RNA sequence: CCAUGAUAAGGAUUAUAAAUUGAAAGUGUUAAUAUCAUAAUCAAAAUUUAUUAUUUAUAUUAAAUAUGUAUGUGUAGAUAAAAUAAGAA
């Protein structure tokens, strides 16, 4: 059961059927979906002839930001200069402490895992993790 | 048991009247004798509520770029800003300043009114960006910290009513506020001419007029954003002579008297 | 008074003698039941008086049609010109 | 703090509080001009008076 | 309201007649012009000025000049009616009771009442003033005459 | 001749349009001569059918007849 | 607009939404109308220039009856212009035959 | 603020004055942003005056310019939240609690027309209503005739 | 089939003519259009559900351009797009607002013009009217919360409150 | 006529953009290339946004 | 029924209530009003005249000739809303 | 009869009919209900159809009682005229002002000819009016028929109704999907329009002073609005529109491309100079050769040079086939040499070849930009040009065009 | 006005009385634009021009801007430095460092 | 150098001819949201015309 | 003092919250806009002058 | 949190006839009880939750970014829908 403000306020009204690519909340669950012929294809900008989007640069005086987008593409001088790059993610934030050059020019969401695999056993209830264990989801 | 959103609040008008207006009494509103608007906050506190009208892209939101706080609490999680110089490695610096956000007149009328790009709406007329002192844009000044409460945001407080008013502007609102409040008759009776800026553009004018350019003459002479002297309006009236192009005089000299203070009065 | 319009208050009918005796399926206030319960080999398949429908609309917020020349109803003859065959133009 | 001439209660003293905003007609709301300093029968007193001024 | 006014409306089609046939506009008389002028600015507004002339603040100040020269007996806004007329009992069979269907601003002197039985001119003789009553009403003239 | 009025389609190939033409020609047919109108009309030829089909309706699974499922 | 959008704040904005809306002025010309003797003796327009003319404008004629719909600008006075230029601009070209 | 002396009864109304202030904000930018979107990713030359290099900077530098522009609007409609003015409703254009015309939920407009405060006629559930575009060929039918009287009935200039 | 299409100049012609390329370039000059060079010439295709009579939705104008590529980030699409100024959105963006009122004229001015000062909205009426039919029977429930608490933590020197 | 009076000169589009030349000249911007040494070998692969 | 106000004007209920008239009813005007008529208010504009003068004027007017003889001179004397920057002992 | 087409006829014919919907020149000569100097189409939009029928019937009858005064006093006013009248001088020019008539030399119409075509025009005028005149008083309150034009003026016609159909759930459930769908319900949007047609042989302002004005008095939630289709005489003349031949060298499809209407293209017509400089070597035939035009029509337009003297600007004739173009394309270069006393050599500082070039320093910078980067200044208020700069190129507003670089 | 048996008798004329078409006619002012008067011929230069206050601007599509265009590409190219603007890359350059750039 | 339209039927299947995948966007129907949402301006007649 | 100057609105109630009574005028669409075309006597004695 | 009322879904007996096969008994948001309450989209986001018709084996990823998963004798239990331009006695 997700936590958030917008639950309460809003209400999913059942397994609703909603216009094709016009769900309200976009989760992009399958931006880590692997497909190597379709590797520069995959969430990806169209045209190889685009430039980077705006969030891969800063625009005015900041003062730091605590992420990156996750839109942001990896670059050669994310790895080269070794500093300090963060996303946003579920539950707090993804650092970037292994610098790969696999990885150059495919943007930060794509490479990040949005549906972690990993289950938390401390938080889980006595009833959720008996649902778990029949799902099969943990022993 | 008191308790107060803001604990500090300072006056509009200094100790040299309303130590005599004071014996006048005024007619509160009835239901509310007590009022408190952004314009007698104080400094620090109207700082931080106007840094917090922004969705994002603000200094009240935690990660816009322009925050100050050392570290930031996420899901019982401390995280520590990376700063400018670290973001600097590997994000390439793209910054020409305010000059970037301020667009030309020309294209203000395709940009609806509006000159400036910075996410708060700003209005030419002194009532809408209206602190203690009366609303006036600035232009090369334009920053996202914007010191001058001169913009428009729509969570800070009392901006309901001034959100109505904007939205309930006429036909060329902002336009027109600026034309009034930037080419206003000087008192001494003179035409607001003789700009130092502006000098240029009417030579040049003046020379492709007597060089018979009549066309390249009016199409810079619609770059003109201050009023022309009269001795545009004269060339440019001379050079239909030849031509026989009595339809762009009278156009010519329609432009000049009935709109811009007469000048083509001559 | 802006309120002072939406107060004139009207009066109900006047009745004579005693009062409309019932009959000594739920009982629907819509149906008429006398009216309804007359034949239909007698009273006909209509609900409305036979006039064109040119002259009938169908009114809001009211599951009925009504007439915007209020009980002033024109026979048909009154469209069709004079002895036309079938009513036609 | 809280004061019975600052609190909303309606009803102070056993009469009707007049510090409320809507414990007044609506009438005496309308703008109007202050009169004492014209003449005396000029004055508001005279409404009935008003009609027979010479 | 008199309605031979509408003729000034005229006027600036045969000025721009004028214009168009070469005729001079001042050698017109200024007597003559000030007349002109006048019916100019009753009848010649400009499109520039046509696309503000609808606001709040100008109908608003006009609504304070009118309550300022004591003249607010035809203004929509701030005239509220009180009076109201009553249905005739018609003879043809008075059994049936009528009810309204919709109601109109009538000027009043469309019914009025009829001079012979009225009182004598009922302008000096009787003082009439139309204030509400202050005990509560349940039903009937809330604004009553006296 | 016939002439399709209404909703036109590239091939009216069906028992609906065919009665329609049907009943379009056996009108014709009784306009052009008097008599003809009483074998059509007792053998139905002239007679109107006011079925149609159920127009569509959102609530229906499928649009026209069939509802959403039920546990 | 006279039922809403009257006498107040609407009014101010909505006159110049419906003015824009109607920013379009139609500029209707026959082909035959052009087919007289111009001041220099010769024929205006000859079944040439006709043809010129019409493969020009492709669907801007039709039935013998040459329209242009000018819609670049708000205003109307300035539309008329911009349309009796392109005219212009288009019968002088359609002149070189 | 922080729910003293509230006048509005429902705070998230102003969520409406919120959502036309990004509207006029979208009507500011949709011009310059939309110009500097077609130039920058224009790979075929502009004309004669500006070719290859002199071509490829400008892009260039449009591009900077864009990425400067801070506050430019770049959400496109569809992705902004619909919410109703009168009770502060949420609903997603597209679906059936949301109506075009009167920009009100489904809700709302079902109290108004339940009520009287909405002029609307009454059709059959499961029919066309009694429009003749839409009982010819439905919804895409009628857009496409709304289309056809806005643009395609003019022989543009 | 692939080819090279040709150019006959009508001074190298037997007889010279008006050519369609030099037409069709005259009518470029003419109205400002744009000759897109990378388009096929093998990918002119009707309509044929809009451009024909035999379907019910024959309108007679191609309202859809047959290309399945064809999305919105592209200058093609950019320059022939219509922007959303004075448009239904223009209406939408200042028509639709909470208070209908406010939308006219200022509830203030309002306010002041036709009655006497500026009136509550009904929710702070009620909020009023609740309060004061609530403090008549007892003041222990309510409580001090105002926007600037400096004015009662520091009160003026004749301000004593009546005890009660 | 040698060229169409309609024409626009490219003076004035060099004045336009006339700190685009200079900048030009200082940077020594010989050539940018566009596409990588042999783009030409995938022609699916790229697809410039004009195609 | 609620907090939020019912407008008149475009809720049908009301428009067509007793107390206003049905859409049955003939559709006429009823009594038409002249307001700008019967008693026209001044023009009185929050904003100054933008145009005005705003200055004393002198109302030069002399003889064509000796205006023509002193035009040398009456160069650095101000003209109509020109008033050139001469020093004032020349 | 039975009719067979073939499809790509029918195909065509019915695009053809569905394109050709606005192309109908209504105000035409011809005689009868069709042709009309002006037409006004009044198109009134209300929420009933009773509501838009009975408030066309009430226009309708407003709009015949003031277009039968308008008509009878336009009636009563050519009548005078068909009487007797009189031929303007300017009118006689008007006629008269063609250089060659259909008869291949100048036509002389005189006072007869001219006042028998205006004779013609009123007749046919006062016919129309005639007719317009009988139908306003064809209609009577025993039969009023205004939907045919015969026997109604201003004849009413209809207009397809603007019908909405909005489609919403009812429930209120916050779970069932499958509930909300079943409880969808429809409820449309109805405003009805009817149009109203008059067709005006004259263009009178009185008539639309009245028509405007019936806004202010429609019924109950009503609107209108105004269709005017006016006939309005433009000009079209050669002296800014020429008729030319293609240029030497052809516009080909790089100069189309995209963002070309801006980039190398200015708004028609492209301004020719109407000024002249005559040089010393020249006479009064040999400018009119220079400029393709008659020596007696260039006399003629200067009107006040008896002589002409070496470097005097003359004005060129308008209908000169010969006429520059400004601005040339052949670029202007500034030597470096002194041409004078200054220096001798080579201009040294940049206000000498402003001043030199009659254009302000900041263009002169603007223009070639190679004299500024290299420009050897001492930053102690010393600003020199640079010696390698081989010419200096004039701003685009300072270039000069002539014949023979201009014509191939 | 002499009509004593209006509204409450039942009487509402169906045609608006001349009394009533004067006097609503007469209320309100006539627009000085609606004359549309046109002695001499259009200004093919100076017109569109004008001055900005009251420039004719064009409406709709980005094409219709030609010269809004132009000052925009003017004034990016006057404000924008190229030794800022440089600093953007393509997608194309920077997976040019990828160990598979293409395939 | 360019083709012409295909008069065999394989070659327009075994061309390199991509299919819909997004959502469609017209030129000037994309200011009307869907369909289903037909937003319009204004409620004038859909066979109304401008003269 | 002005006779005329009436009570538009209801003393404060619980009516205004549940009756459905508007608490405005509807408007009139036959009464024109109100605008200025008056003189001043200032402005006509000096016109006589 | 709580802080009165109000619209939904749910077919079993008034039928042919010049006719409709969707109900009023109530469904989150709406108008009187208060007494720390800043929980609200303007993008790129986190399945454990009853109430939901998906494309099955000749040709398969181009424009806002858009699904890598489960081939297994049309295969247990349990269960859904339709007698209206369709074809059922």
């Amino acid at each position: 059961i997700a936590k958030s403000a917008f639950g309460f306020y809003l209400a999913r009204r059942g397994q609703r059927k909603y216009p094709f690519l016009r769900r309200p909340h976009i989760k992009n669950t399958h931006s880590m979906n692997p497909s190597a012929p379709y590797f520069w294809s995959f969430m990806t900008a169209k045209s190889q002839m685009a430039f980077l989007p705006e969030e891969n640069y800063i625009t005015g005086d900041w003062t730091g930001k605590f992420f990156v987008s996750k839109r942001q593409v990896y670059t050669l001088q994310h790895a080269t200069s070794g500093a300090k790059v963060r996303v946003k993610s579920f539950p707090s934030i993804f650092e970037f402490n292994s610098p790969s050059r696999w990885n150059i020019g495919k943007e930060m969401n794509t490479l990040t895992k949005p549906r972690m695999d990993l289950i938390d056993e401390q938080m889980l209830t006595k009833k959720q993790r008996l649902d778990y264990v029949r799902a099969g989801l943990l022993p | 048991s008191v308790s107060g959103v803001f604990s500090k609040g300072r006056g509009i008008g200094h100790e040299a009247t309303t130590s005599i207006l004071r014996y006048i009494p005024r007619a509160r509103v009835p239901w509310q004798p007590s009022r408190f608007g952004r314009e007698n906050l104080t400094a620090a506190d109207m700082a931080r509520l106007w840094s917090r009208g922004r969705y994002r892209d603000g200094p009240g939101n935690y990660n816009s770029g322009y925050c100050t706080e050392r570290t930031h609490v996420l899901e019982e999680n401390t995280v520590s800003i990376i700063p400018r110089r670290e973001l600097e490695k590997y994000m390439p610096d793209i910054t020409i300043g305010p000059k970037a956000l301020v667009t030309p007149v020309s294209l203000m009328n395709a940009r609806n009114g509006h000159r400036v790009t910075h996410d708060l709406l700003h209005s030419y007329d002194p009532h809408i960006g209206r602190l203690g002192k009366p609303a006036v844009v600035d232009h090369d000044n334009i920053t996202v910290e914007d010191p001058n409460r001169v913009g428009l945001n729509a969570a800070t407080l009392d901006c309901r009513g001034r959100i109505y008013r904007w939205l309930r502007r006429g036909p060329f609102f902002q336009v027109d506020n600026y034309f009034r409040r930037s080419v206003k008759l000087n008192r001494d009776g003179t035409l607001p001419t003789d700009f130092v800026h502006e000098a240029p553009l009417m030579r040049k004018i003046i020379r492709l007029a007597h060089r018979g350019h009549l066309k390249a003459a009016c199409e810079e002479y619609r770059r003109v954003t201050t009023v022309p002297p009269v001795e545009v309006y004269r060339a440019l009236t001379a050079c239909c002579v030849p031509g026989a192009k009595l339809a762009d005089a009278v156009s010519i000299f329609e432009d000049g008297d009935s709109k811009l203070f007469y000048v083509s009065r001559d | 008074y802006y309120w002072s319009r939406y107060r004139m208050p009207t009066q109900m009918p006047k009745f004579d003698g005693p009062a409309p005796v019932a009959a000594p399926t739920k009982t629907n206030e819509f149906i008429d039941p006398i009216d309804d319960k007359f034949p239909m080999s007698i009273r006909g398949p209509l609900v409305r008086p036979d006039v064109p429908e040119d002259q009938y609309v169908d009114s809001w917020y009211i599951c009925t049609s009504m007439t915007h020349h209020m009980g002033d109803y024109r026979p048909w003859s009154a469209s069709a010109p004079p002895n036309a065959f079938r009513f036609r133009p | 703090q809280a004061d019975r001439r600052t609190r909303h209660h309606m009803m102070v003293d056993g009469q009707i509080n007049p510090r409320e905003w809507f414990n007044w007609h609506p009438k005496e709301y309308q703008p109007w001009y202050f009169d004492r300093h014209k003449f005396l029968y000029e004055q508001r007193q005279y409404a009935q008076f008003h009609h027979l001024l010479c | 309201a008199n309605i031979n006014v509408v003729e000034k409306k005229k006027v600036p089609l045969v000025l721009a007649q004028m214009d168009e046939l070469g005729v001079p506009r001042t050698h017109l008389s200024r007597v003559l012009m000030d007349e002109v002028e006048d019916s100019l600015r009753k009848f010649q507004t400009y499109r520039s000025r046509f696309y503000e002339w609808g606001r709040a603040v100008k109908q608003f100040d006009f609504i304070e000049f009118r309550r300022r020269n004591g003249w607010l007996y035809d203004l929509h806004l701030m005239k509220c009616t009180t009076k109201q007329v009553g249905p005739l009992r018609d003879f043809n069979d008075p059994d049936a009771v009528q009810g309204a269907v919709a109601t109109a601003e009538i000027p009043a002197f469309f019914n009025e009442r009829p001079a012979w039985e009225r009182p004598p001119l009922e302008e000096t003789l009787y003082v009439t003033t139309n204030k509400e009553r202050y005990d509560d009403v349940r039903g009937g003239d809330i604004y009553y005459d006296d | 001749h016939i002439v399709s009025e209404g909703h036109a389609m590239p091939s009216i190939a069906n028992e609906i349009a065919a009665f329609a033409l049907r009943m379009a020609v056996a009108n014709a047919l009784v306009k052009l001569i008097p008599l003809t109108r009483i074998p059509l009309k007792k053998s139905g030829l002239l007679s109107v059918d006011r079925r149609r089909e159920r127009g569509q309706f959102p609530g229906y699974l499928d649009g026209k007849k069939v509802k959403r499922r039920f546990a | 607009d006279n039922l809403q959008y009257k006498r107040y704040d609407w009014q101010g904005w909505y006159q110049r939404m419906l003015d824009v809306h109607n920013r379009n002025v139609s500029l209707r010309c026959r082909i035959c109308d052009l087919q007289r003797l111009d001041g220099n003796g010769v024929q205006f327009v000859d079944m040439q220039t006709e043809r010129r003319l019409r493969i020009l404008a492709q669907h801007r004629v039709g039935m013998g009856v040459l329209k242009l719909d000018a819609d670049k600008y708000e205003d109307q006075a300035d539309n008329v212009t911009f349309g009796t230029t392109k005219l212009s601009e288009l019968l002088a070209d359609a002149r070189k035959a | 603020m922080r729910h003293i002396g509230q006048d509005v009864p429902k705070r998230h109304t102003h969520f409406v004055l919120e959502s036309r202030l990004m509207y006029e904000k979208s009507f500011r930018d949709c011009w310059l942003h939309s110009v500097c979107r077609a130039i920058s990713q224009l790979d075929e030359p502009l004309s004669k005056t500006v070719v290859g290099t002199h071509q490829k900077m400008l892009q260039r530098k449009v591009t900077c310019f864009q990425y400067n522009q801070y506050g430019l609007f770049k959400t496109p409609y569809y992705r902004l939240a619909n919410v109703d003015r009168y009770h502060a409703v949420q609903g997603v254009a597209g679906t059936r609690e949301w109506v075009p015309y009167v920009n009100v939920s489904y809700w709302t407009m079902n109290k108004m027309v339940r009520g009287g405060n909405l002029l609307v006629h009454r059709v059959h559930y499961t029919g066309w209503g009694t429009d003749s575009h839409l009982k010819k060929g439905g919804w895409e039918h009628r857009w496409n005739k709304v289309l056809q009287r806005n643009v395609l009935q003019y022989s543009r200039i | 089939g692939v080819h090279r299409v040709g150019y006959t100049h009508p001074s190298t012609l037997p007889v010279p003519c008006a050519q369609r390329w030099d037409l069709r370039l005259a009518r470029a000059r003419i109205f400002q259009e744009y000759i897109e060079e990378k388009a096929p010439g093998a990918w002119q295709l009707e309509d044929e559900r809009s451009m024909s009579p035999e379907f019910k939705t024959f309108t007679g104008y191609p309202m859809r351009d047959m290309r399945p590529g064809y999305g919105q980030n592209l200058p093609d699409y950019i320059m022939k797009k219509r922007l959303p100024n004075n448009t239904h959105y223009e209406l939408f963006a200042r028509r639709d607002i909470p208070n209908e009122d406010n939308a006219m004229y200022g509830k203030y001015l309002y306010d002041m013009t036709v009655h006497g000062t500026s009136l509550p909205s009904t929710y702070r009426m009620h909020k009023d009217i609740n309060k004061a039919q609530r403090n008549d029977r007892k003041l222990s429930g309510n409580r001090f919360k105002v926007l600037c608490s400096s004015g009662a933590k520091n009160p003026p020197s004749g301000w004593e409150p009546i005890p009660d | 006529r040698l060229v169409e009076p309609q024409l626009r000169p490219q003076a004035a589009t060099d004045a336009l953009l006339a700190r685009t030349i200079a900048e030009e000249e200082t940077f020594k911007l010989k050539s940018i290339p566009h596409l990588p040494q042999n783009a030409e070998r995938f022609p699916h692969e790229y697809h410039t946004p004009t195609s | 029924v609620g907090y939020t106000p019912v407008n008149p004007d475009t809720s049908p209920m009301v428009a067509y209530s007793q107390y206003h008239w049905h859409y049955n009813l003939p559709q006429g005007m009823e009594r038409p009003h002249s307001v700008n008529r019967t008693f026209a208010a001044p023009f009185q504009s929050n904003h100054s005249l933008v145009n005005k003068y705003r200055g004393v004027w002198i109302e030069f007017d002399m003889h064509p000739a000796f205006s023509v003889a002193l035009e040398p001179q009456l160069r650095k004397l101000p003209r109509g809303r020109t008033l050139p920057k001469t020093p004032a002992e020349e | 009869f039975p009719f067979q087409w073939k499809t790509e006829d029918w195909y065509e014919y019915e695009v053809a009919k569905v394109r050709n919907r606005r192309f109908v020149f209504e105000n035409t000569e011809e005689d009868g209900i069709r042709g009309s100097e002006v037409t006004y189409k009044i198109v009134l939009e209300g929420f009933w159809d009773h509501h838009v029928m009975k408030l066309a019937e009430d226009v309708c009858m407003f709009l015949k009682d003031v277009g039968r005064q308008i008509v009878e006093e336009k009636l009563v006013a050519v009548r005078r005229l068909l009487q007797g009248g009189a031929v303007d001088p300017e009118l006689l020019a008007a006629f008269n002002c063609a250089r060659a008539g259909p008869f291949g030399g100048l036509d002389e119409y005189d006072k007869e000819e001219v006042a028998n075509f205006l004779r013609s025009d009123l007749r046919r005028l006062e016919e129309q009016c005639l007719s317009v005149i009988n139908r306003c008083n064809v209609p009577v309150p025993g039969a009023t028929n205004i939907y045919d034009p015969h026997t109604s003026w201003p004849h009413v016609e209809k207009l397809e109704p603007w019908v909405r159909m909005a489609e919403f759930w009812t429930s209120s459930s916050d779970t069932s999907f499958t509930e909300l769908e079943m409880s969808t319900a429809h409820y449309e949007f109805r405003k009805f329009f009817r149009v109203i047609i008059c067709k005006l042989p004259f263009q009178s302002t009185e008539f639309e002073k009245r028509m405007y004005d019936i806004r202010h008095w429609l019924h109950r939630q009503t609107s209108c609005e105004f269709h005017t289709i006016y006939r309005r005489n433009v000009i079209h003349d050669s002296a800014v529109f020429p008729t030319e031949h293609d240029p030497a060298t052809p516009t080909t499809h790089e100069h189309h491309r995209m963002f070309s209407f801006a980039l190398d293209w200015q708004s028609a017509p492209v301004n020719r100079l109407s000024t002249d400089t005559v040089h010393e070597g020249e006479s009064w035939d040999a400018v009119a050769q220079r400029l393709g035009c008659s020596v007696g029509e260039l006399k003629d337009a200067n009107a006040e040079r008896e002589t002409i003297e070496a470097g005097v600007v003359i004005n060129v004739p308008v209908t000169a086939t010969r006429r520059l173009t400004s601005f040339g394309a052949t670029p202007l270069v500034l030597p470096l040499k002194t041409t004078s006393a200054k220096d001798g050599e080579r201009i040294r500082t940049w206000e000498e070849a402003a001043a030199i070039l009659d254009c302000t320093v900041e263009e002169l910078q603007q223009c070639n930009g190679h004299a500024a980067l290299t420009y050897q200044k001492k930053e102690s208020e010393a600003g020199e040009f640079d010696s390698s700069v081989t010419e200096l190129v004039a701003p685009l507003s300072c270039w000069t065009s002539t014949s023979e670089s201009e014509f191939s | 006005s002499h009509r004593r048996d209006y509204i409450r008798m039942g009487y509402i004329p169906r045609y608006t009385p001349w009394e009533w078409i004067a006097i609503q006619e007469a209320d309100q002012p006539l627009i000085a634009e609606q004359i549309r008067q046109d002695n001499i011929g259009t200004s093919y230069f100076f017109s569109l021009n004008r001055y900005w206050r009251y420039k004719a601007s064009p409406h709709g599509y980005i094409r219709h801007f030609e010269n809004e265009v132009r000052d925009l590409l003017q004034y990016v190219d006057g404000v924008t430095p190229w030794k800022q603007a440089q600093k953007i890359r393509t997608y194309w350059e920077v997976r040019s460092h990828h160990p598979m750039p293409q395939f | 150098v360019d083709q012409t339209p295909f008069e065999e039927d394989q070659t327009w299947l075994l061309h390199s001819i991509p299919v819909q995948q997004l959502e469609m966007h017209h030129h000037e129907k994309d200011l009307q949201d869907l369909p289903f949402i037909n937003h319009e301006q204004f409620p004038r007649s859909l066979e109304w015309n401008a003269p | 003092m002005l006779s005329q100057n009436v009570a538009k609105t209801t003393v404060p109630s619980y009516y205004m919250i549940r009756t459905n009574l508007p608490h405005r005028k509807p408007q009139n669409q036959w009464e024109g806009v109100y605008y200025y075309s008056g003189i001043t006597k200032r402005q006509r004695h000096l016109i006589l002058l």
